[PDB]
């Protein structure tokens, strides 16, 4: 368990930061989905402003 | 011209009851009855509830 | 001077045999039933939604 | 002279379909609207009602 | 008839017997490794695999 | 004529999106 | 001649993923068709 702890502290901190990087990725993927909400909206409405 | 009798139907708006989200709640009560540590029964009660 | 595309099977197309690796998957076969297995009475009726237009015209 | 090719090649592909022993194919059965076909059925009633 | 107007759509007919698509399929592989009649290991591996 | 008074209701029945209900009800009315 | 009934293109995704909301869209275009 003392030998294990020398990798386990890195495995814990890497799997923490890889979860935390997936968590900053998931908030930023919902920002890509907001910017897709604006893209489907400008596609629908601003195209019909050009028809207007 | 008394149309809206057709009305190219109305094969419908179909808010029909064809749902399973309505979720299929798989309550799997895996009752592992052990004696002394040996499995004697596994009464795996699948309550297969469609909400 | 009209002539147009009188050729059948655009691009040479027909349903050529595919046959793959012999995958033995079980498939429990949750059917889409097809009430449009030639709903066809409806497409003879698409021709009669237009024979009704032919008689009125 | 209208020599124009009204037939476009509706491009099919079927590369050789490997061992799909990966079970992760969720079912979805989403169809059909097609409310434009019931608008066209209403335009056939309207075109008959004009022809009347 | 002037044939149309149309509602053919799947308003809750889609929303099908699709659960997510996923039956909340909580595959609890409770591996009860017993030796000599005693439990020596109880590895309860959850999968929540899509269905 | 009695021209294309198409009431297009986009009835999107949101129990999510790819599941699946883009009901573009074209009520092509002949007013 | 008559037309322009309001083509209300109320486009709405969501997209629940894995049992969690990962976006909640509810767009509101009215197309004057």
């Amino acid at each position: 368990a003392k030998q294990e702890s020398t990798e386990y502290r890195r495995q814990v901190q890497s799997l923490t930061c890889e979860v935390d990087a997936l968590k900053g990725t998931n908030e930023s993927l919902e920002r890509q989905m907001r910017e897709m909400e604006e893209n489907f909206a400008v596609e629908a409405a601003n195209y019909q402003d050009t028809i207007g | 011209p008394n149309f809206s009798s057709l009305n190219l139907r109305e094969t419908n708006l179909d808010s029909l009851p064809l749902v399973d989200t309505h979720s299929k709640r798989t309550l799997l009560i895996k009752t592992v009855e052990t004696r002394d540590g040996q499995v004697i029964n596994e009464t795996s009660q699948h309550h297969d509830d469609l909400e | 001077t009209s002539r147009s595309l009188y050729a059948s099977s655009p691009g040479g197309v027909y349903a050529t045999r595919s046959s793959a690796v012999r995958l033995r998957s079980s498939v429990p076969g949750v059917r889409l039933l097809q009430d449009s297995v030639d709903f066809s009475l409806a497409d003879a009726i698409n021709t009669e939604f237009k024979n009704t237009r032919t008689n009125e015209k």
